[PDB]
DNA sequence: GCATGGCGCCCGAACAGGGACTGTG
DNA sequence: ACAGTCCCTGTTCGGGCGCCA
C-alpha cells in the first residue's frame, strides 16, 4: 500500500523544462530483474505505464543489494536533478554508539521499499519518467513514470526523511519516554519496560507505521543482543564497530590506497592508535585511480604496525549522563595526535586521532589547542557538552604561552598529566637584549627578474659576512640573513632585522615547518641559549641597518 | 478586523540565505526547543519541509541578571541581502543626541514584533532548523509568521508604531533621546541616575499600555555613560637614559606613527644611531635629538585631520591584545584616519578566560557604535577562527551580531598602541 | 558504460589578501 | 604617490575513499 501523507510540493528551476536523456544499453540478464520489479510497483501502484504524448526519459539499472539476493531499481535522475529546485537538507549528522544511554529493551525495525512508500508530488511525476527495454531488444519496452519517492534524485533523501519525521510525531508524543533513532527508515528503539511490555509498544509503532503505508518485514532484530545498527555490534553493556576487513594484496594502485586510509579512519573510532600519515602521502599530488602507487618504506611499515592493532577487537562502552566525561589526547607521531574520551579510566567511551597540519610553522602548542577545539566540538555533537580535558603539556609550559602568544587563546577546564612525550616550546626569544654579545645587524635582498641574491650580517665587533644565492626570493634572503647570523653567532646574540615576515615567523616559537630553511633557523635556536632578535624600519638609515644593506644590495639595485 | 503586511521586496539577483546549522550544547538545544513549541503554539512559527531551500542559524543564550532562556536568530545574513529595504524604503534615523547624553539604558523593546505578522512571501526566508543531540532525529525546520527578532527589517516595520507609542512619552519628556536600533531601545537623558532609572521604570511602564513586553531580571551601574568614553592615543616612552635598543624601537613607534599625524620627524633621533653600535650600548640624546622628540611627543596630544564620519561606508573595528587582561581597540573607516581609540579592563565578578573577555569587548565596541554611528562595525579579531567559532556563543550576551573577519599580525612595530612612557621616581 | 543525501578523512587547485619592491610620473 | 607585480600564507571548495541509509 502507497501512503496517505501529503505529497510535498516540487518544483524546476525556471526556464528550465524535463530531462529527455535516451535509454543506455542494459544486461540482458539484468532487464529481467528491472522487467520483474516493474511488474510489482505496478500493480502496488508505485508507478505507472503512460502514453505517447510523455517526451521525458531518464536511462535506469538494477545494483546488488546487501544479501545480493535481491536488487534495487535505480535512475539516473543525473540530469533531471540539475534541472530540480535545491532542497535544505535536514539531516544534520550521524548518530553514534557511544552517545546512546543503556534501556532495559531494544528493538530496530526497517521500512520495506521504504522511498517507495511515500507518494510523489502529482505534477512532478511527468519528470521521473523512464523506459524499460524488452528482453529481446525488438521494440519499444514499456514506459513507466515513478509515483513515489524515486532513488537517485535529489529529493527523495530529504522529503521521506521530512516525512518519516512527520509520521512519528504522534507516536513520539504519547510515548515520551520511548527512544527512537532514526535514519532515514532504520528505526532503533529503546526503552526501560520489561521485554513484553516493550513488544507491546513495538507492535503499536510497526502497526502504526502500518497505517500510514511504512509496511514492516520480520528482517528486524528483536530478541538480540548483538544488535546490528549504523555499521556496528549494540551489545547490551558494550558496542563495536562491524567486522572490518583491511584488504591484502602485493602491489597496491592509488585507489587501493584510498580503500585502506578510508577503511582505517573508519576504524579510529574505537581501535586507538591508528594512523594512516605516510600511507596517505603515496597519493600525493595529481594521480589517479588505476596508477600502480609503490608501498614505500614507512607505509609498509605503518600498515603492519597498523595491522597488528585490528587484531585484538575493542569495545565501546555506553554513555552515562550522571557523570562528566573526560577526554585525553597524547602526541602521537610529529604533527600527529590521538585521543580517547571515557567516563571510566580502562572503559573508553570512543577514541579518535587528529593529524591535520594547519599552516607553514607551527608548533605542538598550537596543534595541540587544535585537537582540543576539534575534540570538543565533536563532544558536543554527540553527548552536548565539552569533556574535561588531560593534556600532556605542563600548567606551566601553556600560562607562559597564551599570556605572550598575541592572538586570543583558552583551553577549557583542563588537567596536567605526565604522560610523555610532553608539549613544550623549546625556546622563548628574550625580552631585553642581551648585555656583552654580538650584535648582529642582518639583512638580505635579490632581483625578481635574476633571482640572484645576497644575504649578509655586519655586527658591532666588526665581523662581517654576506653570502650569494642562486634564485631566491626577497624574503628568504631575510631569512637566510638571520640563519647566518645565527650559525656564526655565539650562544647569546642580538640580531635585528628589518623583515617583518621573517620576525613573524620566528615570533611565534615554531617547532615545525615546511621550509627546509627555518627548521635550520629552528634548530639554530634550541641551540642557543639566549637569543634576541629586534626589528627597525628598513631604509631609515639606522645604526648598523644601513651598512648591511649597502652590502647586501650590491649588484641588484645600483643602476637600470 | 484585518492586520495588513508590508511586502519586503528582496533586492534583484539576491538569493536568500543558506547557511548550514551549528552543533548546540544539551542546554542550548533543549531550552530552544521549548521557545520554539511555545513560538509554534502562539503562531509566530510553523513547521517548515525540505522543499524550502532556505536556512539560518540559531542558538540561545543566557543574559546578566537573567536566568530565562533568549532564543537567537543569526539573521546576520539575511540582514544583508535585505540592506535596501531596511536602510532606505523604511530606515530608522540616528539622533546625534545621546552620543552626548549622560546616561542611555538599553530596553529589550524586541518582543513587540512578534506582535505584526511578517509577509507571506518573504516568509520562506526565515526559515531555520534545530539540530538533535547525537542526532536521534533530522532537524526539524521552522519559519517565522510574524517580525522576527534579529532580523533588521523588523525594527523597519514597526517604526510606524512604535513612534505612536512614543509620541505621548516623548512629549512628557522633551528631553530624553530614544533610538531603537535592531531588537533594542537605547533611552538617554541628562537627569540625575535616579531620576534617569526612574524615567526608564516609567517608560517600561508606558510600553505596558501598550501590551509591549520587557523581560524584568533577578536583580542579582549597568546603563552606558557616554561622557567616561575617552579616545586615548600612542604615547612615546619617557626614560632618563637611552640605550641603542631604545632609540631604535622609539623610531619604530615614531616611523609608525608618521603615517597617521604627518607631522612626526625622525630626522634628528634617526643621527643618534648614525653608525653600527651594541644595542646594550647606552646613548646620550642631543640638544637637538631632545628637541625632535619632545617635538614629536607634542603632536601625539592633537588628533588626525580628516576624520569626518561617512555613513556611505563600512565602519572598522581592530582589537589589539595587551595581555594582563587589557585590550585596545581603533575603529575607522579609511586607514590611518581613526574615528575613535579606547581600551578594555578586567572582568568584574567574573575570571580571566581570554575569549571570552574578547566577546565583552567585542559587544563593547559595538554598542559604542551604535550609541554614536547607529552602525555596527566590522570586526578584525585575533584570534584564530576556530577558536572562536567554538566558544564565542557560548559567552555572547546581546541580541545583535558583528560582522567579523579573523587576522593575525604580532607586535612587529614593538607594542604600539601600549603604555611606555615611565622614567625613574 | 553505473544515482542520491548525510558525515568523516586526505589532497590540491583556485581565489583572497597583505607587505614590499618597481616603475612612471 | 599610486597602480602593477611578486611572494607567501590562509581559506574554501571539489574530487576520491570510508561508513550509514
Ligand atoms: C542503501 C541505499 C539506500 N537508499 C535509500 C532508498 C531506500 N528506500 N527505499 N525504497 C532507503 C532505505 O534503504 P534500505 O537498505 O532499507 O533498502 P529498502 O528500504 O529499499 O529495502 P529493504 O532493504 O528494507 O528490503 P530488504 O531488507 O532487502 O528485504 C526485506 C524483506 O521483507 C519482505 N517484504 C518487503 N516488502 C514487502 C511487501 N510489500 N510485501 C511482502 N513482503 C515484503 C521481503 O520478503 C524482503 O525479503 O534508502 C538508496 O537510495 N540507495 C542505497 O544504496
Ligand atoms: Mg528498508
Ligand atoms: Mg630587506
Amino acid at each position: 500500500p502507497i501512503s496517505p501523507i501529503e505529497t510535498v510540493p516540487v518544483k524546476l528551476k525556471p526556464g528550465m523544462d524535463g530531462p529527455k536523456v535516451k535509454q543506455w544499453p542494459l544486461t540482458e540478464e539484468k532487464i529481467k530483474a528491472l522487467v520483474e520489479i516493474c511488474t510489482e510497483l505496478e500493480k502496488e501502484g508505485k508507478i505507472s505505464k503512460i502514453g505517447p504524448e510523455n517526451p521525458y526519459n531518464t536511462p535506469v539499472f538494477a545494483i546488488k543489494k546487501k544479501n545480493s539476493t535481491r536488487w534495487r531499481k535505480l535512475v539516473d535522475f543525473r540530469e533531471l536533478n540539475k534541472r530540480t529546485q535545491d532542497f535544505w537538507e535536514v539531516q544534520l549528522g550521524i548518530p553514534h554508539p557511544a552517545g546512546l544511554k543503556k534501556k532495559k529493551s531494544v528493538t530496530v525495525l526497517d521500512v520495506g521499499d521504504a522511498y517507495f512508500s511515500v507518494p510523489l508530488d502529482e505534477d512532478f511525476r511527468k519528470y521521473t519518467a523512464f523506459t524499460i527495454p524488452s528482453i529481446n531488444n525488438e521494440t519499444p519496452g514499456i514506459r513507466y513514470q515513478y509515483n513515489v519517492l524515486p532513488q537517485g534524485w535529489k529529493g527523495s533523501p530529504a522529503i521521506f526523511q521530512s516525512s518519516m519525521t512527520k509520521i512519528l510525531e504522534p507516536f513520539k508524543k504519547q510515548n515520551p519516554d520511548i527512544v527512537i533513532y532514526q535514519y532515514m527508515d532504520d528505526l532503533y528503539v529503546g526503552s526501560d519496560l520489561e521485554i513484553g511490555q516493550h513488544r507491546t509498544k513495538i507492535e503499536e509503532l510497526r502497526q502504526h507505521l502500518l497505517r500510514w503505508g511504512l509496511y514492516t518485514p520480520d528482517q528486524k532484530h528483536q530478541k538480540e543482543p548483538p544488535f546490528l545498527w549504523m555499521g556496528y555490534e549494540l551489545h547490551p553493556d558494550k558496542w563495536t564497530v562491524q567486522p572490518i576487513v583491511l584488504p591484502e594484496k602485493d602491489s597496491w594502485t592509488v585507489n587501493d590506497i584510498c580503500k585502506l586510509v578510508g577503511k582505517l579512519n573508519w576504524a579510529s573510532q574505537i581501535y586507538p592508535g591508528i594512523k594512516v600519515r605516510q600511507l596517505s602521502k603515496l597519493l600525493r599530488g595529481t594521480k589517479a585511480l588505476t596508477e600502480v602507487i609503490p608501498l614505500t618504506e614507512e607505509a609498509e611499515l605503518e600498515l603492519a604496525e597498523n595491522r597488528e592493532i585490528l587484531k585484538e577487537p575493542v569495545h565501546g562502552v555506553y554513555y552515562d549522563p550522571s557523570k562528566d566525561l573526560i577526554a585525553e589526547i597524547q602526541k602521537q607521531g610529529q604533527g600527529q595526535w590521538t585521543y580517547q574520551i571515557y567516563q571510566e579510566p580502562f572503559k573508553n567511551l570512543k577514541t579518535g586521532k587528529y593529524a591535520r597540519m594547519r599552516g607553514a610553522h607551527t608548533n605542538d602548542v598550537k596543534q595541540l589547542t587544535e585537537a582540543v577545539q576539534k575534540i570538543t566540538t565533536e563532544s558536543i555533537v554527540i553527548w552536548g557538552k565539552t569533556p574535561k580535558f588531560k593534556l600532556p603539556i605542563q600548567k606551566e609550559t601553556w600560562e607562559t604561552w597564551w599570556t605572550e602568544y598575541w592572538q586570543a587563546t583558552w583551553i577549557p577546564e583542563w588537567e596536567f598529566v605526565n604522560t610523555p612525550p610532553l608539549v613544550k616550546l623549546w625556546y622563548q626569544l628574550e625580552k631585553e637584549p642581551i648585555v656583552g654579545a654580538e650584535t648582529f645587524y642582518v639583512d638580505g635582498a635579490a632581483n625578481r627578474e635574476t633571482k640572484l641574491g645576497k644575504a649578509g650580517y655586519v655586527t658591532n665587533k666588526g665581523r662581517q659576512k654576506v653570502v650569494p644565492l642562486t634564485n631566491t626570493t626577497n624574503q628568504k634572503t631575510e631569512l637566510q640573513a638571520i640563519y647566518l647570523a645565527l650559525q656564526d653567532s655565539g650562544l647569546e646574540v642580538n640580531i635585528v632585522t628589518d623583515s617583518q615576515y621573517a620576525l613573524g615567523i620566528i615570533q611565534a616559537q615554531p617547532d615545525k615547518s615546511e621550509s627546509e630553511l627555518v627548521n635550520q633557523i629552528i634548530e639554530q635556536l634550541i641551540k642557543k641559549e639566549k637569543v634576541y632578535l629586534a626589528w627597525v624600519p628598513a631604509h631609515k638609515g639606522i645604526g648598523g641597518n644601513e651598512q648591511v644593506d649597502k652590502l647586501v644590495s650590491a649588484g641588484i639595485r645600483k643602476v637600470l | 478586523s484585518p492586520i495588513e503586511t508590508v511586502p519586503v521586496k528582496l533586492k534583484p539577483g539576491m538569493d536568500g540565505p543558506k547557511v548550514k546549522q551549528w552543533p548546540l550544547t544539551e542546554e542550548k538545544i533543549k531550552a530552544l526547543v521549548e521557545i520554539c513549541t511555545e513560538m509554534e503554539k502562539e503562531g509566530k512559527i510553523s513547521k517548515i519541509g525540505p522543499e524550502n531551500p532556505y536556512n539560518t542559524p540559531v542558538f540561545a543564550i543566557k543574559k546578566k541578571d537573567s536566568t530565562k532562556w533568549r532564543k537567537l536568530v543569526d539573521f546576520r545574513e539575511l540582514n544583508k541581502r535585505t540592506q535596501d529595504f531596511w536602510e532606505v524604503q523604511l530606515g530608522i534615523p540616528h539622533p546625534a543626541g545621546l552620543k552626548k547624553k549622560k546616561s542611555v539604558t538599553v530596553l529589550d523593546v524586541g518582543d513587540a514584533y512578534f506582535s505584526v505578522p511578517l509577509d507571506e512571501d518573504f516568509r520562506k526566508y526565515t526559515a531555520f532548523t534545530i539540530p538533535s543531540i547525537n542526532n536521534e532525529t533530522p532537524g526539524i525546520r521552522y519559519q517565522y509568521n510574524v517580525l522576527p527578532q534579529g532580523w533588521k527589517g523588523s525594527p523597519a516595520i514597526f517604526q510606524s508604531s512604535m513612534t505612536k507609542i512614543l509620541e505621548p512619552f516623548k512629549k512628557q519628556n522633551p528631553d530624553i533621546v530614544i533610538y531603537q536600533y535592531m531588537d533594542d531601545l537605547y533611552v538617554g537623558s541628562d537627569l540625575e541616575i535616579g531620576q534617569h532609572r526612574t524615567k526608564i521604570e516609567e517608560l517600561r511602564q508606558h510600553l505596558l499600555r501598550w501590551g509591549l513586553t520587557t523581560p524584568d531580571k533577578k536583580h542579582q551601574g549597568y546603563e552606558l555613560h557616554p561622557d567616561k568614553w575617552t579616545v586615548q592615543p600612542i604615547v612615546l616612552p619617557e626614560k632618563d637614559s637611552w640605550t641603542v635598543n631604545d632609540i631604535q624601537k622609539l623610531v619604530g613607534k615614531l616611523n609608525w606613527a608618521s603615517q597617521i599625524y604627518p607631522g612626526i620627524k625622525v630626522r634628528q633621533l634617526s643621527k643618534l644611531l648614525r653608525g653600527t653600535k651594541a644595542l646594550t650600548e647606552v646613548i646620550p640624546l642631543t640638544e637637538e635629538a631632545e628637541l625632535e622628540l619632545a617635538e614629536n611627543r607634542e603632536i601625539l596630544k592633537e588628533p588626525v585631520h580628516g576624520v569626518y564620519y561617512d555613513p556611505s561606508k563600512d565602519l572598522i573595528a581592530e582589537i589589539q591584545k595587551q595581555g594582563q587582561g587589557q585590550w585596545t581597540y581603533q575603529i575607522y573607516q579609511e586607514p590611518f584616519k581613526n574615528l575613535k581609540t579606547g581600551k578594555y579592563a578586567r572582568m568584574r565578578g567574573a575570571h580571566t578566560n581570554d575569549v571570552k573577555q574578547l566577546t565583552e569587548a567585542v559587544q563593547k565596541i559595538t554598542t559604542e557604535s551604535i550609541v554614536i554611528w547607529g552602525k555596527t562595525p566590522k570586526f578584525k579579531l585575533p584570534i584564530q577562527k576556530e577558536t572562536w567559532e567554538t566558544w564565542w556563543t557560548e559567552y555572547w550576551q546581546a541580541t545583535w551580531i558583528p560582522e567579523w573577519e579573523f587576522v593575525n599580525t604580532p607586535p612587529l612595530v614593538k607594542l604600539w598602541y601600549q603604555g611606555g612612557h615611565h622614567h625613574h621616581h
